């Protein structure tokens, strides 16, 4: 990254904070034009940049020599015993559009000593989806409820120029969509799982406004001020769920992994609350709570898609989403 | 002499044109006939039949099983004199014995050539329909795999029909748009427009092509635009214009060969223009474009002796025609 917690700075520098400021300031790179530093070079800003994007994949790649380099995982690694996906639904279509949302621009003005405030907004547009839910009917055959940890991900089924991706050649592409932990009784059961609930995204932020008008009504009315419906600000935006795919529609590969909730939570509880953005933002004060390598089950090299399909707590399924111009 | 008889001669002296004639009378014509016989049955009194009998007689033509190419200045000299001699006859007897003396003593592109082009420019070959050049030269219009198999099927002496897939994988964009300028009729509209129209016609051998140095202009930007739409089509960008300085982007393999002397060359991506021994520099290239702008730009043509052609009038495109082709 590099953080303090690297044991040898003076070593392994900072390659990827280095880079952010190394790209930033490739429009003025010696200061000969007193340019200020560039998108790059805020968190708020570096992914409006297109390069942003083309610096994190070359990062990506030095992790994925890493991860690529353990073995395959086997049938063994990979199968939760008694523990069938049997079926993966969607109730609701996947469809995507564009809606509007406002903001204040009333800090970037520039406010006159007893003069009044005017109300400025800007107007997006943003990505959209509408709500669905999964279906994930799963075979539970050992002689007792099992807690377990359901793992969804988005695939590409062909890339732009039309060709059929393996496995392997997939499975770097995947997207993470949800992780949650649900004890699965004994027998045969349908578990649902709404798009809103998804431990990877969080809503939309409340407005400056409205924070400002329920601590001022708390405060002069002497009220307690119940703020603790509003989630934490990192993770995807809700909005942002799926890909924006084409108007004709698109096809892609649902994959879910089901794995063992009692391993992959141990130490963590499987009962207790791991908040509403703990996939790839944590938990606020606590351990991570999925004792599993991040990416699992895909982030080892699938040279033989056989032993993905001899495992029966894994299943994909073709799924649709379509845009909405 | 009768439309019958000379589509069969030409169907007969087009047949399997890789070996010597297998119609006893077309034999028969090749080892008796004497081209100098009887100068009364040509326009010149034979004067193009002496010139060519003694290009024969001195070893001096190109010897069968080579490849042809019109674009080689000594193997078109030697094509148009078979031609000249086809264009002189005044009676089929003389088309067609001359036709049949020369095929088995001439290089068989040279021959189809001359044949072809002596049928589209003598009145003795009106109402002639000439078979598909993709059919009597086939290694022309189809690529090496295909060949392959029809070898094999003639090796192993069994009948089959072969699939032609187009060149390249769909990892190549280019793929895309294949099925224009391969597409086998495309390609005999482009030879053919250029057999009714040849840059090497002279008005000596009988009678003049009108507007052809703007029909030249005309064919060639339809082609470009239609490709374009292709392109269009298929989400690509339009072409970029080839320049002498620049490099030229997209590469080509054509998986094609000739009957003899092997496959056609490859051209990798990205390359810049070398110069090409015995052809041209680049840069006199650069000096020819310059000199033909020089001419637009000015409004006039400039005369081998100095005077100008003005060419801002309706005749004008069809000159720069004339001096760019
Ligand atoms: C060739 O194409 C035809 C139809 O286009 C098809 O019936 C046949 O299966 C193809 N042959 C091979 C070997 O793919
Ligand atoms: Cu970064
Ligand atoms: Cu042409
Ligand atoms: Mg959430
Ligand atoms: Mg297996
Ligand atoms: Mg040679
Ligand atoms: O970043
Ligand atoms: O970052």
């Amino acid at each position: 990254e590099s953080s303090m917690y690297s044991p040898n700075a003076q070593y392994y520098g900072s390659l990827h904070n280095t880079a952010h400021v190394m790209l930033g300031r490739q429009g003025d790179p010696h200061g000969k034009f007193n340019l200020p530093p560039g998108v790059m070079e805020h968190f708020e800003t570096a992914t409006r940049d297109p390069s942003f994007f083309r610096l994190h994949k070359y990062m990506d790649n030095i992790f994925k020599k890493h991860t690529d380099s353990f073995p395959p995982y086997t049938h063994d690694d990979l199968e939760f015993a008694g523990m069938a996906v049997d079926g993966v639904a969607i109730d609701g279509e996947l469809i995507t559009f564009f809606d509007e949302f406002q903001y204040s621009l009333i800090n970037a003005v520039d406010s006159g000593e007893s003069i009044e405030d005017v109300e400025i907004n800007a107007r997006v547009h943003r990505l959209n989806h509408k709500e669905f839910t999964y279906k994930i009917t799963v075979s539970n055959s050992i002689g007792s409820d099992h807690l377990a940890t359901f793992r969804i991900f988005l695939c590409p089924i062909e890339d732009n120029n039309g060709i059929t991706l393996t496995l392997d050649k997939a499975r770097w592409l995947c997207i993470e969509l949800d992780k949650f932990f649900q004890k699965v009784p004994s027998g045969t059961h349908t578990i649902h799982r709404s798009s809103k609930d998804s431990s990877v995204t969080v809503p939309d932020m409340p407005s400056f406004h409205s924070l400002k008008e329920q601590a001022d009504n708390a405060v002069n009315g002497g009220h307690d001020l119940d703020l603790s419906a509003y989630e934490r600000s990192c993770g995807i935006p809700d909005r942002m769920l799926l890909p924006k795919s084409k108007p004709e529609g698109m096809e892609f590969n649902l994959f879910v992994a089901v794995t063992d909730g009692v391993k992959d939570t141990e130490g963590h509880n499987g009962d207790h609350d791991h908040g509403g953005t703990h996939a790839q933002c944590g938990v606020h004060g606590e351990a991570y709570p999925d004792n599993r390598p991040l990416g699992y089950p895909l982030e080892r090299r699938i040279p033989d898609e056989r032993v993905f399909d001899g495992v029966p707590n894994i299943k994909h399924v073709v799924v649709k989403i379509v845009h909405h111009p | 002499s009768s439309t019958a008889h000379k589509q069969q001669n030409i169907n007969h002296l087009l047949d399997k044109i890789y070996e010597d004639t297998k119609y006893p009378d077309l034999q028969e014509i090749a080892k008796n006939f004497n081209p100098l016989g009887d100068t009364s049955m040509y326009n010149d009194q034979g004067a193009a039949a002496e010139v060519l009998m003694k290009e024969l007689n001195d070893h001096r033509l190109l010897e069968q099983h080579h490849w042809y190419s019109l674009f080689n200045a000594r193997q078109r000299e030697e094509a148009l004199m078979l031609f000249a001699v086809l264009n002189q006859c005044k009676v089929w007897h003389c088309f067609r014995n001359n036709a049949a003396y020369f095929r088995e003593q001439m290089n068989e592109g040279e021959f189809v050539y001359a044949l072809y082009v002596g049928v589209i420019h003598s009145k003795l070959g009106d109402g002639i329909v000439l078979p598909p050049l993709y059919e009597i030269t086939p290694h022309m219009f189809t690529n090496s795999e295909v060949i392959d198999k029809a070898y094999s099927a003639k090796m192993t002496q069994k009948a089959g029909t072969f699939n032609v897939s187009f060149t390249g994988t769909k990892k190549n964009k280019e793929q895309r748009v294949a099925y224009f300028g391969e597409d086998i009729g495309m390609n005999i509209h482009h030879v053919t427009w250029h057999m009714d129209f040849p840059f090497w016609w002279q008005d000596s051998y009988g009678n003049h092509l009108d507007r052809k140095g703007e029909l030249f202009f005309w064919v060639h930007h339809q082609l470009t635009a239609r490709f374009d739409f292709e392109r269009l089509s298929n989400w690509l960008d339009p072409v970029d214009e080839l320049h002498w300085d620049r490099i030229i982007r997209e590469g080509f393999a054509p998986l094609t060969s000739y009957k003899y002397g092997g496959e056609f060359p490859v051209r990798p991506d990205n390359i810049h223009f070398e110069d090409v021994d015995g052809v041209a520099h680049v840069h006199d290239m650069e000096i020819t474009e310059n000199r033909i702008y020089e001419a637009i730009d000015h409004g006039y043509i400039t005369a081998t002796d100095g005077h100008t052609i003005d060419i801002r009038q309706p005749k004008g495109i069809e000159l720069l025609g004339d001096i760019i082709e």
